[PDB]
């Protein structure tokens, strides 16, 4: 639905910068957590997180 | 930097001798063909650099039509190289029409410049 | 440039921690330190790592202390100026067993024992090279080769003469369970440990590198697109010549 | 009149950045040079942030670097970035010079630019050597001793000048303190020289890759070329990240990570990758004075490349023999570096000596004779009678 | 500012290049152009033709120096292989 | 055309040293500004040759100063010249300021110049404090502690920023290391700002002492004013020699020569003489945030001087009341400094408060009302009806 | 070159000052006259005239602040001189 509504949403430069900054914030957060999750579960038995659980008895 | 007086002398000496001409004309033709500038749309009367003041005097002597045509060819070459393509095989500069139009306007001024640089250091004579 | 003076070129072992997306197998650093402390003992130094960085990487919180109170560090004097020894704390380095330098050259029967804290980052190749040195000793000295007394042979050391023997035998560590009596195991543990101690920043470095490479790849492709975009206003302009009227 | 051309502090930036009529046919190498400058500035910034946490003694210099690489929040990134940014700086420096040689930029209009550039080159080599001495590793100390003893070749004043610059009979506290202070100072002089390079450049603009006059059409820097520099620097940043994270120790050697010890020397003493060509020619000619003079000769030859080439047609896009010889020259350079890195043995000495001969000959004699052949062939082929 | 020396390039409006007439440059504007008009045909065909047209100029030097380096290396390790008394001493010494 | 005005590297120097039509009626204050420039350059040079032999660790910073004092051949001259040239530089900069304020150079056509200058002023104050910390004597440590803690007056989050700038929870290796590195960095930024200062100056010449148009006649730069600079710089050299040889420890205070000891502090801790004026107003008003803001407010109230001096007649060469008030203000300034130096007791709190009041009052309200009275008197005197 | 903003001072020849006619200047060259003319007479006489002209502008402020400084010093001295139990307390607060 790329009608004139998005052009009017992009017309104001200040709201453009506000939106780009908010997107940067949310992107930073979600991208960082996703990358950490992928890096972590990719190594079962390697990282300290589960090693300390295993040594726990 | 190297004057065209020496180049013209060497060229006339090579061309006058018949056996050396038969030896060097075919290699010259094949060289200028592989040179890679006929296709993209350049006459050799433009490739010569334009920093020496003698070149400025040479261009200032050109008639209007040749200067305009040279401008068109050089800008078109700029654009075509920017595109990374080559021109279509219809406007490739044909071999028989690579006429020298600018060489005399270099030599005519080069002779004057040489004799100017010489005549200052004249002697009292006898 | 003979082969004897240069030593065997290092092989291409299939490491466990190698690879662009792999961390350490530091379920074994926990025992690599154990075997290192057992067998290296009072020979090599390792005097560049602080007991506040083996916590949360190989040891949980309190074991590091529970061995730190087994050393001495010679801290500030009392009211009478007599220097005092107190048990170690959590922010103090491991003591190199040989006091300053001289006992080292008095006990090794030879040259200085090189510092292990950065050794495997400071040799050609190196990730495998330490493994090759540790396992490369032939069980019988080579025949028909001169060798000075005391030093033992090496087909991997450049020059083929090492001042240290091969104390890497079997059934002499016994970490916690059934695993030792395989000298390859102790060699693997110690090399992983030393590769960690050369840079206690492997995991974080790899993660940050992955993040940066993803961000940069995306940014680079976007830049390609934008260059194709706003440069397209001139990469397609067309010129048409007209012969000007010949009048002057 | 627009404010972009009224305020002087901004009029300058306009004339050099916002609006400057670059030529239309520019290829990626000019952006390569701009990327080079930006590499310089990021190197300077991270160097300052490095030095804020660096000691300067000789018993407490290695400890400082291990401290900055291991025991400071987000530190090792700084140290690897400085090192590999320097290495990439030398890569791009050599690339910029090679472009200059190839496309006819060194010719008459910008001889001053060429001179300032080669001055920047020798300055940069000095800076890199100074910094490489600042670490005081194992081989770095030997390199410092060798270079500070190079000047002993000069007759009469051979022991006084070294005793002055070296500040002592042996490498000790004054030597390293002096080296570090100079290593800090001289990059700012490089920045001043960069400003001079820009001023000498803008007087006549850049050159066409075709070797043709660029006074016909032009397009401004910003909104056209700023994006090109942006894309090429994104490529550089990603490759530098690949090095600084995935494989850190590939553009160097694993000997700097060794405490300084003036008792033993490594099996092979080698400079960093960007000096091997200027090290092979030292083992080439076995006269001390000859080597010391021939290094600066290898630079002065770059100085004297102008008014040596005498083809009336600029550039080497349209001269097959000339460009083929240029390629054999660049492979000569890489072979020279490689033959330097390998040891001095029976075939290698002949290899290196022949390499030096053909290298200096290409600069001196190959270029003029080939140029004259090219000019005469062009003159005779297109003319008939 | 003080007057400066003669220069072959100026600023906008006084480029100083030869005066031209009859040239008529066009444009299309970047928004209504669909940037990647040619993105696979142009890529593959132009890349391969350009690689063909400038192939020898790097093959010949690289091959020459690779052959040279291989010969040098093979002679070097032939020297230090059961030949240090008969071949080494006749050139090295 | 003359080679002096053709080559770019020399066409630049021509328009700034060889041909710059200064006004006819120059007096010694602009020669004094040239003196200031030369003081800066000699400070930079001797600083380089100082850091050539200076360590950086906290434990080996004082020992480094004694080492530069004696154990280096002809070195005490370097250290004393550095310190006393810095103090003389600050005095001459203050006199440059007072000159500028008196003669009305801050009139509108040079507001950019004046703003850039006051930026150099604040930068230079920062540099002086940084170096004085670099010494790390006894009271310099407390001065660093207080001035770092100054930022804790920032509302809400104030402890995090000070702990960040202060390298931890104690004055230790990172503190002095960063302070010294920044001190060694900043003067080059000063050099950049002063080349901007020259750029901004050249747009519209220099003001007449008469406060009137100087476009009528001017005399060339070189061979006339170079010697007016030479005489004053020779005076500077001789007075600096007098203060560096016969009377070394007068301008500074004899307290720096103590090892750092964060356990005992003397009851008499004061800044060096050129920071007393602001220290007085800081200790004057009885608040933390008020003082912290009012220092930079003194700098800002300096800033506000243009578009406030509403005299249609430039300068204070023909206004008896205005020049009398300027003299009361400069004597105010020196009184402020001296009372800051003296201890605070019963008869001094009121003295200092009144001093600050008249100071800021002169900046804000004294100039406009007095100027308006002068203008209206000038109109009324020479008009009939 | 790139044109810049308007400036209130040109260079030689286009200096920008008001045009004038009839003004005549002179000179006698440095070598044809004694460098030190007046040296003492002008020194003493002009020095005293100048010092007389502006004496009060520096005399008055200095006197005022000297009077303040003297009064402050004397009161401070009196404060801590056998008066710390009968005058210091009643004014310190
Ligand atoms: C990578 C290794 C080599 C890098 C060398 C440096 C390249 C460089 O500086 O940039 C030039 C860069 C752009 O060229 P240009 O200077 O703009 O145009 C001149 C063309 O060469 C004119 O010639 P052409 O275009 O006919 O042929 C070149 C062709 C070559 O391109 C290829 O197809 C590469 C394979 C053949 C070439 C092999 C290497 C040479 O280039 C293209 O196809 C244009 C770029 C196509 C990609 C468009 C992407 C659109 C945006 C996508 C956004 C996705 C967002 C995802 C989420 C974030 O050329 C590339 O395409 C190389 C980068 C792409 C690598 C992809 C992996
Ligand atoms: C290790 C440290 C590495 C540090 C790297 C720093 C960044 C490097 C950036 C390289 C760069 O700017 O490449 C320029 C850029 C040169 O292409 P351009 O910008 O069109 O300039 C034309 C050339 O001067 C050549 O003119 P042409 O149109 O005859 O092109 C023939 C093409 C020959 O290459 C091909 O025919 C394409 C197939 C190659 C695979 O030659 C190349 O440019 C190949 C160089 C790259 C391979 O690289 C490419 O070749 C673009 C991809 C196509
Ligand atoms: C990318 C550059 C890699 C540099 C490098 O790899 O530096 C190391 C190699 C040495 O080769 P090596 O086998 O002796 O390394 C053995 C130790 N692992 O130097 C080179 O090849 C230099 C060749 C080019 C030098 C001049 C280049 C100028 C352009
Ligand atoms: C993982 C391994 C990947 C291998 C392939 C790497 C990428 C190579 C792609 C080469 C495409 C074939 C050459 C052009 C053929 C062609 O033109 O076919 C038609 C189209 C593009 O036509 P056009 O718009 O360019 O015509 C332009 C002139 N009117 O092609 C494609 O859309 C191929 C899409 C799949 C890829
Ligand atoms: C500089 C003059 C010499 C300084 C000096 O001679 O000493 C330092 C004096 C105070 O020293 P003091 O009077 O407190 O006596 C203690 C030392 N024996 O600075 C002043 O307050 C006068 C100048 C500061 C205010 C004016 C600033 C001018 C710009
Ligand atoms: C150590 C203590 C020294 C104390 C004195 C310091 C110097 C004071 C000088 C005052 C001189 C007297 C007043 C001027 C008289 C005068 O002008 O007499 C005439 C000459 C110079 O006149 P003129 O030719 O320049 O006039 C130029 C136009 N007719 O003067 C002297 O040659 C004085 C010589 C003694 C010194
Ligand atoms: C700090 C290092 C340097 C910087 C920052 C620098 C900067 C620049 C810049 C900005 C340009 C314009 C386009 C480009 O970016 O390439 C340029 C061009 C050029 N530089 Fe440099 N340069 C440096 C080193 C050198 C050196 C060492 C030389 C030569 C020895 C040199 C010679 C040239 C030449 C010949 C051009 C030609 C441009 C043309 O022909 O179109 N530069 N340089
Ligand atoms: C001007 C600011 C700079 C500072 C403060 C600085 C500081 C440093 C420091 C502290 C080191 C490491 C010291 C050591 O290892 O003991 C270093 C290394 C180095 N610097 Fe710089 N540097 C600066 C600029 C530059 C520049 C401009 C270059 C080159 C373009 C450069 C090239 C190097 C190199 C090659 C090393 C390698 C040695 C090592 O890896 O540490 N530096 N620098
Ligand atoms: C390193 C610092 C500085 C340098 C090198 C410098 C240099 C100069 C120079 C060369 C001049 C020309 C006349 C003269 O020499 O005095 C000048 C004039 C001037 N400077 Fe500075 N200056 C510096 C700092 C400042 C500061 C901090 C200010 C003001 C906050 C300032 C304000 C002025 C003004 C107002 C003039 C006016 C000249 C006129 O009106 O006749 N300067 N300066
Ligand atoms: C105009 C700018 C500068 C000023 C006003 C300045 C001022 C000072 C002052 C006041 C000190 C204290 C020294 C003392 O207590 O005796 C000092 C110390 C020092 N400055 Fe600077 N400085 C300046 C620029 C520089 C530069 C550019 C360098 C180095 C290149 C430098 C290096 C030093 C060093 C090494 C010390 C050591 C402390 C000492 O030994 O006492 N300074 N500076
Ligand atoms: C031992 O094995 C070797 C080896 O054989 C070789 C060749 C090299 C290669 C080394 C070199 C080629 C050395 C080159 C280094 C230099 C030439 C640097 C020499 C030092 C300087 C030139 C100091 C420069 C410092 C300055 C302050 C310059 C002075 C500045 C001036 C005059 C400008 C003044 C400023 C103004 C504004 C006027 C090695 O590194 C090496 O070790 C592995």
């Amino acid at each position: 639905s790329f009608s004139s509504l998005y052009k009017t949403f992009f017309k104001r430069n200040a709201v453009f910068v506000g939106t780009i900054f908010a997107g940067a914030f949310v992107f930073q957060t979600v991208f960082d957590t996703a990358i950490t999750s992928w890096y972590e579960n990719h190594n079962k038995g390697k990282l300290w997180k589960d090693v300390k659980a295993r040594i726990a008895a | 930097p190297q004057s065209f007086t020496s180049i013209a002398r060497i060229g006339d000496y090579i061309l006058k001798s018949p056996v050396l001409s038969k030896l060097c004309v075919p290699v010259a033709n094949q060289f200028i063909n592989l040179a890679g500038y006929k296709k993209l749309g350049l006459k050799f009367d433009d490739l010569i650099a334009e920093e020496n003041p003698i070149m400025q005097t040479a261009l200032r002597r050109l008639p209007e039509d040749e200067s305009y045509a040279r401008a068109y060819r050089i800008i078109r070459a700029h654009q075509t190289e920017l595109t990374h393509h080559l021109l279509p095989r219809n406007e490739w500069i044909k071999a028989q029409e690579d006429v020298p139009y600018l060489l005399p306007y270099i030599l005519e001024a080069e002779a004057a410049a040489k004799e100017k640089d010489e005549l200052d250091n004249i002697e009292v004579s006898k | 440039m003979t082969a004897a003076e240069h030593g065997l070129h290092a092989p291409a072992y299939a490491w466990s921690h190698n690879g662009p997306f792999e961390t350490f197998d530091h379920a074994s650093i926990r025992r690599g330190y154990q075997v290192y402390r057992e067998v290296c003992a009072a020979c090599h130094s390792l005097d560049r790592v602080a007991w506040r960085t083996l916590v949360g990487v190989s040891h949980t919180n309190e074991e590091v202390r529970n061995m730190a109170e087994e050393f001495e560090y010679d801290d500030e004097p009392d009211e009478q100026g007599n220097p005092k020894k107190r048990p170690g704390k959590l922010s103090d380095y491991i003591p190199g067993p040989y006091p300053n330098e001289q006992a080292a050259r008095a006990a090794n029967q030879g040259a200085l024992p090189p510092d292990l804290s950065l050794i495997v980052k400071a040799r050609h190749g190196g990730c495998d090279y330490i493994f090759s040195l540790l396992t490369g000793y032939p069980d019988e000295p080579p025949a028909g080769v001169a060798l000075p007394p005391g030093s033992n042979y090496n087909p991997y050391f450049p020059g083929g003469s090492i001042a240290m023997a091969r104390v890497l035998f079997d059934d002499m560590v016994e970490y916690e369970d059934g695993t030792p009596a395989t000298t390859s195991q102790m060699a693997k543990d110690v090399t992983t440990f030393l590769n960690w101690c050369a840079e206690p920043e492997h995991d974080e470095r790899k993660r940050l590198g992955l993040k940066t490479v993803i961000i940069l790849s995306s940014l680079y492709l976007l830049s390609i697109w934008v260059k194709k975009f706003k440069w397209a206003g001139i990469k397609t302009r067309k010129f048409v010549f007209n012969p000007p009227k010949p009048r002057k | 009149m627009a404010f972009r051309k009224s305020n002087v502090y901004l009029s300058l930036v306009n004339s050099y950045i916002i609006d400057s009529p670059q030529p239309s046919s520019i290829n990626y190498w000019w952006n390569m040079g701009s990327l080079l400058g930006l590499c310089l500035v990021i190197q300077i910034v991270t160097g300052i942030f490095m030095a804020m946490h660096y000691s300067s003694n000789i018993e407490l210099a290695f400890s400082s670097v291990e401290h900055i690489m291991r025991d400071v929040h987000n530190g090792y990134i700084l140290r690897y970035l400085h090192a590999n940014g320097a290495s990439f700086f030398f890569m791009v420096m050599f690339m910029h010079m090679a472009k200059g040689l190839y496309y006819g930029s060194y010719r008459s209009p910008r001889v001053t630019l060429w001179n300032v550039g080669v001055i920047i080159f020798i300055l940069t080599i000095a800076t890199a050597f100074l910094g490489y001495c600042c670490v005081y590793g194992q081989m770095s100390h030997w390199g410092a001793t060798v270079i500070t003893n190079l000047f002993s070749a000069i007759p009469f004043v051979g022991n006084d000048i070294v005793s002055w610059l070296w500040g002592g009979f042996s490498v000790s506290n004054p030597t390293i303190q002096r080296f570090f202070a100079l290593h800090y100072l001289v990059p700012f002089i490089i920045a001043a020289m960069v400003i001079m390079h820009l001023m000498a450049l803008h007087i006549h603009g850049s050159s066409n890759p075709l070797g043709i006059t660029g006074n016909l059409d032009r397009i401004p820097m910003h909104s056209y070329f700023i994006f090109k520099d942006l894309v090429t620097v994104f490529l550089f940043m990603l490759i530098l990240a690949l090095f600084v994270f995935y494989s850190p120790n590939t553009l160097g050697h694993p000997d700097n990570y060794i405490p300084g010890n003036p008792l033993v020397t490594p099996a092979s003493i080698v400079p960093e990758w960007y000096l091997l060509p200027f090290y092979a020619i030292l083992r080439s000619i076995p006269d001390k004075l000859l080597g010391v003079i021939t290094m600066f000769a290898a630079i002065l030859v770059l100085l004297v490349l102008p008014f040596t080439d005498r083809s009336v047609v600029r550039g080497n896009t349209f001269k097959v023999l000339s460009k083929f010889f240029f390629f054999i020259f660049v492979f000569n350079f890489v072979l020279l570096g490689q033959i330097g890195a390998c040891h001095v043995e029976v075939p290698y000495v002949l290899m290196g000596q022949i390499a030096t001969f053909i290298y200096f000959a290409y600069f001196l004699i190959i270029v003029p004779v080939i140029s004259t052949i090219e000019n005469v062939l062009f003159y005779i082929g297109r003319v008939n009678k | 500012g003080p007057p400066s020396g003669k220069t072959y390039m100026g600023w906008w409006g006084h480029m100083g290049g030869p005066k031209q007439k009859g040239i008529t440059s066009y444009a299309v504007s970047p928004y209504a152009q669909k940037p990647l008009q040619g993105i696979f045909h142009n890529a593959v065909f132009n890349s391969f033709r350009r690689f063909k047209s400038q192939f020898l100029y790097v093959l010949i030097p690289a091959g020459i120096y690779w052959y040279w380096w291989k010969n040098g290396n093979e002679y070097n390790e032939f020297l230090y292989s059961k030949a240090g008394r008969e071949e080494l001493e006749r050139v090295n010494v």
